[PDB]
């Protein structure tokens, strides 16, 4: 089955009609302001009338700040492209840091595009070039034997090429688009596998229809793809573009005259309605990792109208900014940004509502625990943190299986307890023998 | 019209048929020539550097050049 | 490398092909249908991978002039280009092409 | 209905900037409020580039952050008008792996300028009726417009680029007597009739075969780039080409200069505008006085929010974040705060823009919100606003969703008081 | 007499951790010795990666240095079988200029979780007796024999390619496979080779296979997430998974990959097994790689990986801060730690005695006194290397019990640290850059 | 002749019989601990039982602990494999640290694997399209093989081929004469070039003349070629073959160091598992030296753990001249030596000490002899005076200026006015250090 994940649990923000946050919802418990704080920002998104819009989560570690942004990627649906980051990400040898922030908002922003194909495909009987004068191929005779009927058509010297290229032989069966120019090979028709009782080749029934048929299809595509697509020829037929595929796909700069370029051809299928396009939400996780310099083109790119909303997250307080080795600003962002961006406060979990959260957990776990070992877990908990009691479920089910118990009991947290050490209590050992250290 | 290969367990045969042109010709080295080529000037004798057409005769160097366009 | 045999069987990687090492020895039963595990340093299971693949591909630009001259070298340039580059690049040489 | 790629942004809610003949700026006009000052020499500034009869020369400008200088700048690009060279960069831009600060930030002088040339060059036009083919190969095809109609001849190349490019009966196209290519505009009412089906045009009016005029504009960093890269489309589309030697672009500096004396093409300054100058490298303060020294150079405006701070690279504090060098070498424009007047009439004309309908008592108290915090806030506060009013079905804003509003997100002086609060269990405090 | 790539070392005794059924810890098993506490925890650890039902989780592991913090990891290691796959890092490893340290972490955790595949193939296997072509496209035969039966086959176009292109001719054992295309030829038989021409090549000889000619086999095989993003994101790279030059690979390709082998998941013809990532002394890693960490093991696909920490209470590099165990806060609260007990006098004992087993060095009882004090006074790295050079020197002297002298012998050759420092003191005026 | 280097009078370490080490053996002098440590080193070296051994070597400059380890190479031979390496070489710009300590480890070890050859070559006398009778219906004539001949000084001999190869024949240019090369097992035909003798006829000709070769036709003959792992290595990194337009392009572009994964180690281990069991080829140990370790970045002393701790680790010697330092990547941490103390506990160091002056005075007399330089009693006496008030080295330097200027002098040996002039001429680093401080204002 699937494998679990610490946020899988988590099925969204958990919200009534009114907006208002109920106690315990899609898994999540607490943070009533914060949800209630976010039902607004989905709102917003949904809507899509704005953009250049920041939100920052501000919160001690631990919270559930990332179990908000996961949370409302899972509350906007799979249709809204979402893009998690992080800072440490921006760091590439191939490209600027700049061009990272940049490329981000271009693959955050979604497309649907509906295309309209023509297709002509089916079993090859004969295939012949021409020949002309400059001894030059002018054009291509090919005829198409199906099930419906037989047709004969006359091909390009590009498409030929394609055709040499792809070692295409009299009795094969081919797919040829128009509009792409790309030529494929099915394979060989079962029909003739008879004659050899031994063939290295494939062979494939006949398909049926007919010839020529128009399709439409509906595909998903990122600006960024569009953009990586624009940027480097590594598709199509030409012998540069194949030897271009040879070759290593480093990433390179894209310039902001193509990326003008997109904008007006997206926006020209927009204004043929043929293409839908949907916002996207960039989500920036660890940003007091991030540079002053990527904060300093974050001015510019937050204030930009094509910038698709950006959510934030800060699990630290006053900290030096990264490169200033002087000043310090509140929450590692500069006054600058932090003035742009806005800010949203979270609070610690309350001791009643940690059981709550070490419950439904052992629950996603699987694992069942009684009373007792709920109340002990959560008192611990308290004592110490959240983590290691969500920590402390799936050992102790183990010692449960090892003894053969149905449920896990007092002496197999407490033995669990024992082997593992919590941060505090290594802390303070690490005083004593710090010396040998 | 088409040629065969066949090999089998106990030697190989490559046979043609009639249509086809023969591909294999018996080729053997020529008796090689015994005396080599000599210079114009006889106390010089060596293999000739190259020809004269002036003078119609092969010679090694400008030296007994001098010779044999002065001879001639 | 290609004097010895062994020599050359010490070097698998190829560029042309997939190389895997998994199978070191193989284990035959014998039966009225018989199963052996493969061996030695040949593996190379192309079916499953490359699936994946691109979602848009776009043409090179082309530069449009106000001359004849410019048409020819545009002609050119994405037809054949050179003749012995192209028939070179495909064959790998023009000998090789005649060949 | 339809979402275009551009939305609401910050400088979006402003088209152009209102000014006067007598250069007297209006209290409220083309979405702009106040400034009388700046906008007064940014429109002498827009005056002199107008002019473009001088070349390098810089202006600086000054304030506040939040004094909207940055939307009083891209007004001044939107009220530049079209057909004119502009290029916006930011400081930490011109920083790259790929290309080096010097290569990039002479990248941004060039694209800044630019040179227009104009052409004349014999262009077909029209409707198709008919065309006929016969395999060399001779053909004739009949071009018919509203005025007149013709019959063509047709030769080897020409009946090649025919019989690559399909046409069928009735088709208006596009034929250029010079490459050879055949385009097709699209498919007439009448003609098109008994496919794909793609587009319809009209048949089209006037002359048949026209010599038009081509007024082009291209890039002197294009150029170099074109013939730099054996091709400059995909070199500059692809990213790949850097550090150009300066020794082809002297070269084309002097060709350039040898077209100005032919006078058979003319130079257009650009405006170059740099975005949050007060942190940025030595090496480019001082590239960009010699740079600016140059004898063709574009005229560039900067934007500096912060203060006296030290600039990087250097234990050194400059004044505005920037050296006297440069400091001296450009003049300086310094904006006022906005008034409480005027924080409630942007509310207003924010209002208008963003379609949203508010009371006086919303006006009321967010212009306290105004007073208090800083107008970005409250223009952030509106737009949350609106929706929860949406969300309480109500046809006009109230104060009590406003509270809702202000409960949900916190200012950051805010979160700084609390972050004070739970600032020993956060890291690294 | 014969020695193979892999020879004696450290931590290459251990066979295993040593456990037993109810997972409590042996004291003496399976190469380790002591420390019940951790041997206890790496048996938790060993079942809970074979139950492999839970991903996203982190185990440190803290200590004195000399504790075998490292001993367990290889312990761990060698006793999770060969099936299961194992990746051993160092954080200076990751470093690299051609690549980003967070996408090298990429591969890290995209290398160890293992894919295991299962290919059911009909193969022709058989002896040649002749081989015939006709060229005019190439049409020819192939008549192969086999002690249970003697077959004949048409061979196609790109059949004859195939062998023409091998080299094959009447005479040599085959392997011919129809789905795949492809041939290998394995030998020559002794009767059919015994004639040959007058060309004389002698390679190999493989005798007549017996049985049914056309059998089906199963071949496994094991592809690694990280080997097909690179195979697909290279386009046909086949050789840039030996040579390295890939990096900085699309993370749009990465989760197409994860979606596609999640499908074959669904289809149940390739299966996912979890595996295992060893850091050692971590406490060296950038913080921005400890920040890429944290957020990047939420994901479905990212194994359980376990760390070490030497130290502790010590300022990250890239911050002026201190910090436990050189990790930040979110990290070091973020996975769970494992104090490793120091050893004491009765298991040094033991420990110096699986050497005697392990080296093959018979020991005298007198040699464990003084060998096992030098253990309590100096480290019991230095007690192993005192027991391999006295087997050395032991050898010197042709003995075949060891002898104290011999231990003192090494004992005057080499030096402690400490007693390195203390000439180092002493002619430190002397020395560069006191 | 050779070029003489500073460390070519140590030609090893002299051991005796007992293991003792000699005073004076191999031109080393005292240092018997060391040598005798050194001495139970390549026992281990020899023995092959141990594997990421790693031993430190500390002392004062000029101790000689370098003549040491490259003495062990000299005492070892030429089977076992040995590759100094500075720890300078170590950064890099394009190959990473990691990758070159790696590359390193594949360097010091090697293998030797034996093969047979069988060649055919000489001059063409004749080539004939052998017919045997078999007239057939189906296809009307028939061709059983083909004979080659070929004549050699030493004999002449006629082949009988399949008609396959007179495909390829007939397919590349061959004439009369013409000198090939075809191997028996590979079966493949090359063609050399046209013989030396066909040379005197044409005055031009584009072909170049190869002589015949002088041997039998037959040629069998069994080399037994030594190739490293790290060679392995590089043909398995890179395809040799330029069939390829990719292999014919990337050898067009500039090599480069690549990071070699470690899937390519783990298959050279197991094929070389392989040929081990199979005992066709020999596998040795190498021996790696390191100098001036102490430069080594913190990066790079911590992954010498991870990397010593494996079990394919060649041992490895590791060379300090400096005592405690600040280890270079930190700039608060102080270490003894210059290395962590968590490598440094691994490492089996060795202690070094200065000589006495009567050493320093053998010691110059061992390189004299060795320049082939002559010095007189009381010269021989102030120069170990000057060697001991400031170096040895600087009195080793000191030899050459007096025996040139003594040979211009016209004097065969060297003189304390010859010693004197040079010592007057030429200042030590001490001297010119002090005198340095005087005008430093001035600098
Ligand atoms: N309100 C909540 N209800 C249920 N689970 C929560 C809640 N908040 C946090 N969690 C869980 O706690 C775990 C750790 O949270 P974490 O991501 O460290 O928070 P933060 O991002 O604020 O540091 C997450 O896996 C999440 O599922
Ligand atoms: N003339 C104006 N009229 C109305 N609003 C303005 C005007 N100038 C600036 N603003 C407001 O200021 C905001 C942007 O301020 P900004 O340019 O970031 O200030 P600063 O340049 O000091 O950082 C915009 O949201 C805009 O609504
Ligand atoms: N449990 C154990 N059983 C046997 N030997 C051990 C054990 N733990 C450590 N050792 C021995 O101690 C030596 C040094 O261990 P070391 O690697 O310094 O431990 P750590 O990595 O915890 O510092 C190793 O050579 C190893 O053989
Ligand atoms: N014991 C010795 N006998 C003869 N020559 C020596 C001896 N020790 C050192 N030397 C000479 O001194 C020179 C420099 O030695 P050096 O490499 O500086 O030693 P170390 O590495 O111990 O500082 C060498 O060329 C060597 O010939
Ligand atoms: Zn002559």
């Amino acid at each position: 089955t699937q494998r679990i994940a610490s946020h899988s649990h988590v099925k969204g923000l958990g919200l009534d009609e009114s907006g208002l946050a109920k106690q315990a919802a899609s898994g999540l418990v607490g943070q009533e302001n914060a949800r209630e704080a976010c039902g607004v920002i989905v709102e917003l998104i949904k809507s899509k009338k704005m953009a250049g819009r920041a939100v920052l989560l501000a919160g001690p570690p631990g919270t559930g700040k990332t179990a908000l942004a996961l949370a409302i990627a899972q509350e906007l649906g799979s249709k809204v492209p979402f893009c998690p980051m992080v800072g440490s990400e921006v760091y590439s040898t191939e490209i600027k840091k700049t061009e990272v922030l940049m490329e981000n908002f271009r693959r955050a922003i979604g497309l649907r595009i509906k295309e309209t194909k023509e297709v002509y495909e089916g079993e090859v009987t004969e295939l012949t070039p021409c020949e002309t004068e400059n001894k030059t191929i002018s054009h291509v005779i090919i005829g198409l034997k199906t099930a419906k009927g037989t047709k004969q058509l006359k091909l390009d010297p590009s498409i030929f090429e394609s055709l040499q290229k792809e070692r295409v032989e009299a009795g094969d069966v081919i797919y040829i688009e128009a509009n792409s120019g790309a030529v494929k090979r099915q394979g060989r028709c079962d029909t003739y596998a008879t004659e050899f009782d031994l063939e290295a080749e494939e062979y494939v029934p006949l398909p049926k229809g007919d010839v020529h048929k128009k399709k439409e299809i509906i595909q998903d595509v990122t600006l960024h793809d569009l953009d990586v697509a624009n940027a480097r020829p590594q598709g199509g037929q030409d012998i540069l573009s194949m030897m271009g595929q040879l070759m290593k796909p480093k990433k390179t700069e894209i310039t902001d005259k193509l990326r003008g370029e997109i904008n007006k051809v997206v926006n020209k299928y927009i204004d043929q309605g043929i293409a839908e396009l949907v916002p996207g939400v960039l989500f920036v996780d660890e940003v007091h990792m991030l540079d002053i310099e990527c904060f300093t083109y974050l001015h510019r790119a937050l204030e930009s109208s094509i910038a698709p909303i950006v959510i934030f997250a800060s699990n630290r307080g006053n900290c030096v900014i990264r490169g200033t080795e002087d000043i310090t600003s509140p929450h590692g962002i500069p006054l600058d940004l932090l003035d742009r961006v806005m800010i949203i406060r979270t609070m610690l979990y309350t001791p009643q509502e940690m059981k709550q959260i070490i419950k439904i957990r052992a629950q996603t776990e699987g694992i069942n625990i009684s009373e007792e070992a709920l109340n002990h877990l959560g008192e611990i908990g308290t004592k110490t943190t959240l983590r290691y009691s969500v920590q402390l479920l799936t050992p102790a089910n183990l010692l449960a299986k090892i003894n053969g118990k149905d449920s896990i009991e007092k002496e197999h947290v407490e033995e669990i307890s024992e082997l593992f050490y919590d941060a505090k209590s290594s802390a303070k050992i690490l005083a004593d023998q710090q010396d040998k250290y | 019209p088409m040629v065969r290969y066949c090999s089998g367990a106990q030697g190989s045969t490559l046979s043609f048929p009639p249509g086809v042109p023969a591909p294999t010709a018996v080729s053997q080295r020529p008796s090689p020539s015994g005396p080599p080529p000599r210079c114009s000037v006889p106390g010089c004798p060596h293999p000739r550097r190259y020809a004269c057409s002036r003078t119609g005769q092969a010679l090694c160097s400008l030296q007994c050049y001098r010779i044999n366009l002065q001879m001639r | 490398l290609c004097s010895c045999p062994l020599l050359k069987s010490l070097v698998f990687s190829s560029h042309c092909k997939a190389v895997s090492g998994y199978s070191d020895q193989v284990v035959h039963q014998r039966r009225s249908a018989t199963s052996s595990l493969r061996r030695c340093l040949l593996t190379e299971l192309p079916s499953f991978l490359c699936v994946a693949s691109p979602r848009v591909t776009a043409v090179p630009l082309d530069s449009y002039c106000n001359d004849r001259s410019a048409e020819y070298e545009r002609r050119v340039l994405k037809e054949g280009g050179s003749l012995a580059a192209k028939q070179c690049l495909l064959n790998g040489a023009p000998e090789l092409a005649a060949d | 209905d339809v979402t275009r790629i551009e939305r609401i942004g910050a400088h979006s809610h402003i088209r152009g900037l209102g000014l006067d003949d007598a250069l007297e700026p209006r209290q409220a006009s083309q979405g702009m409020v106040g400034q009388l000052a700046a906008r007064r020499a940014a429109g002498v500034v827009l005056e002199m580039i107008r002019e473009g009869k001088i070349a390098g020369r810089a202006v600086l400008i000054a304030g506040q952050p939040g004094t909207g200088k940055t939307a009083i700048a891209m007004g001044m690009a939107q009220a530049l008008g079209p057909d004119t060279p502009f290029t916006a960069i930011a400081g930490s831009e011109i920083f790259s792996l790929e290309m080096s600060k010097t290569e990039a930030l002479t990248q941004a002088f060039r694209r800044s300028i630019g040179v227009r040339i104009k052409e004349e060059t014999e262009i077909i036009e029209g409707e198709v009726v008919e065309i006929q083919i016969d395999r060399s190969k001779v053909g004739k095809l009949t071009l018919k417009t509203t005025e007149m109609e013709t019959i063509y001849d047709l030769g080897t190349k020409m009946i090649e680029s025919l019989t690559k490019d399909k046409v069928q009966a009735g088709d208006v196209i596009t034929i250029d007597k010079a490459t050879g290519k055949i385009s097709k505009l699209g498919r007439s009412f009448t003609r098109a009739r008994d496919g794909s089906q793609t587009k319809f045009v009209q048949c089209p009016d006037g002359e048949l075969q026209k010599r038009k005029e081509v007024v082009h504009t291209v890039s002197l960093h294009e150029i170099d780039v074109i013939n730099s890269r054996t091709q400059g489309f995909l070199a500059l589309f692809s990213g790949d080409t850097g550090e150009i030697k300066s020794e082809v672009r002297e070269q084309i500096n002097a060709k350039v200069a040898e077209w100005r004396e032919e006078g058979k093409a003319e130079i257009i300054p650009g405006v170059l505008f740099i975005d949050e100058v007060h942190m940025l490298d030595i090496e480019s303060f001082s590239f960009l006085n010699r740079a600016l020294e140059s004898d063709m150079a574009p005229v560039l405006i900067m934007a500096t929010n912060r203060g006296i701070t030290r600039i990087r690279g250097t234990s050194y504090q400059s004044p505005h974040g920037i050296p006297i060098d440069l400091l001296d070498r450009l003049l300086i424009v310094s904006t006022t705060p906005y008034s409480e007047k005027d924080t409630k009439q942007i509310l207003r004309i924010r209002c208008e823009e963003e379609d949203v309908e508010m009371s006086e008592d919303a006006y009321t108290v967010l212009t306290r919100i105004g007073l208090e915090t800083s107008l970005r806030y409250a223009i952030q506060l509106i737009t949350a606003a609106s929706l929860v009013c949406r969300k309480r079905k109500g046809t006009e804003v109230q104060v009590d969703d406003i509270k809702r509003v202000y409960s949900l997100f916190l200012d950051e002086s805010r979160s700084t008081q609390y972050m004070k609060e739970y600032q020993d269990a956060f890291l690294f405090n």
